[PDB]
C-alpha cells in the first residue's frame, strides 16, 4: 500500500502510553534524587557529629574530665570493672 | 593492668604506657577468689588504624611470625603503640576480620604461623611506604648529616647486593638496645576518651604522644 517510514498514527492509546512512561521516568528520578539529597545530608550530619566528638575530646583533655566515674585512673588500670 | 595481678610477678610489657595510669606495686602474697577471677573484665583496647599499621609493618619485616617471635618482634620495634599482649591479640583479631592476616598451623612446627594476604599485600606496602615517608619527612634532624645519609645509602646498597641476613641480625639487635636506651628516658603515652556514636554503641577515641621522663 503505501512506502513511507513507520509512522505510528497519534492516538489515545499512544498518548496515554507516552504519559505513562514520562510519570514512571519523572517518579524514578525524584525518588533517585531524593536517595541522593538523604545520603548527602547523613554523610555531612556524620562529619558533623565527628568533628562534635573531636571537640568534646580537646575540651575534655583541657579540663582533666576523663568521663569514667568520680574514681581515678587507678580503676581503669586494674581494669577488673572496665 | 597491673604487673602483680593479671600476670605472675616480674612480667612487664615494654611496651606504650597508659597516660596517667598509675604503676602501683602489688604484694606478692596477693591471688584472686576463683569466683572473682572469672568474673573479672578487662578495659577495652585500641583496635583502628594506627595499632593495626603497626601490626602489618610488623608482619611485613617478619612476613613468617610465630606467636613468642611476634611478640618479641613488636617489642623490640622502636615504634610500639601496643599495651599488652591482650592489646596485640585485639588487634590481630581485627586484622583477621578485615582480611589481612590469615593462621596456619606450619607443617615443619605445631607452632601457627602467621602469613599476609596476598590481596591485602599492595595495601601494606602502601602503608609501610607512607609510614616511611612521613617520618622522614617530619624528622627535622633527619639530613643535617649528608656525609652520614651518604653512608647509610652505601650500607643500604652492600647489604642489597650481597647477603643481608647477618646484617639484618646486627641491625636488630641495634634497634633492640636503641629502643632500651630510648625507653630509659621516653615513653609514648596513650590518652583515650569515651564516647557513644549515634548507632548508640559505646567507642572510644585514642591519642598517643611521647613524653620525656627524664
Amino acid at each position: 500500500e503505501s512506502r513511507h517510514l513507520p509512522v505510528l498514527p497519534m492516538t489515545p492509546r499512544i498518548v496515554f502510553e507516552h504519559a505513562n512512561e514520562k510519570r514512571i521516568d519523572t517518579a524514578k528520578r525524584m525518588r533517585r534524587d531524593r536517595r541522593r539529597i538523604e545520603e548527602l545530608k547523613t554523610l555531612e550530619f556524620w562529619g558533623w557529629y565527628m568533628k562534635l566528638q573531636r571537640v568534646r575530646g580537646r575540651w575534655c583533655r583541657e579540663q582533666g574530665v576523663s568521663s569514667r566515674g568520680v574514681y581515678g585512673p587507678a580503676v581503669d588500670a586494674a581494669e577488673l570493672w572496665g | 593492668w597491673q604487673s602483680g595481678v593479671h600476670t605472675p610477678h616480674g612480667v612487664v610489657y615494654r611496651g606504650a604506657k597508659m597516660k596517667n595510669w598509675p604503676e602501683q606495686r602489688i604484694p606478692e602474697n596477693f591471688k584472686f577468689t576463683e569466683e572473682q577471677r572469672f568474673r573479672t573484665k578487662a578495659i577495652p583496647r585500641d583496635v583502628g588504624t594506627i595499632p593495626r599499621n603497626f601490626v602489618l609493618g610488623v608482619l611485613y619485616r617478619h612476613q613468617p611470625c610465630e606467636v613468642g617471635g611476634l611478640w618479641e618482634h613488636c617489642t623490640n620495634d622502636p615504634e610500639i603503640v601496643l599495651d599488652s599482649k591482650r592489646h596485640l591479640r585485639e588487634v590481630l583479631k581485627q586484622a583477621r576480620e578485615e582480611g589481612f592476616v590469615t593462621f596456619e598451623r606450619d607443617a615443619i612446627s605445631n607452632e601457627w604461623l602467621c602469613f599476609l594476604t596476598r590481596e591485602r599485600y599492595e595495601e601494606v606496602q602502601r602503608i609501610v611506604t607512607a609510614k616511611s615517608e612521613a617520618v622522614d619527612t617530619h624528622s627535622g634532624l633527619r639530613g643535617a648529616a649528608a656525609t652520614e645519609t651518604s653512608t647509610y645509602a652505601e650500607k643500604f646498597r652492600e647489604m642489597n647486593v650481597e647477603a643481608k641476613e647477618a646484617h639484618a641480625r646486627r641491625l636488630e639487635e641495634e634497634v633492640a638496645n636503641t629502643t632500651r636506651y630510648l625507653r630509659r628516658f621516653q615513653q609514648r603515652e596513650i590518652d583515650y576518651l569515651p564516647y557513644t556514636d549515634l548507632n548508640g554503641k559505646v567507642n572510644f577515641m585514642w591519642w598517643y604522644e611521647t613524653r620525656d621522663v627524664q
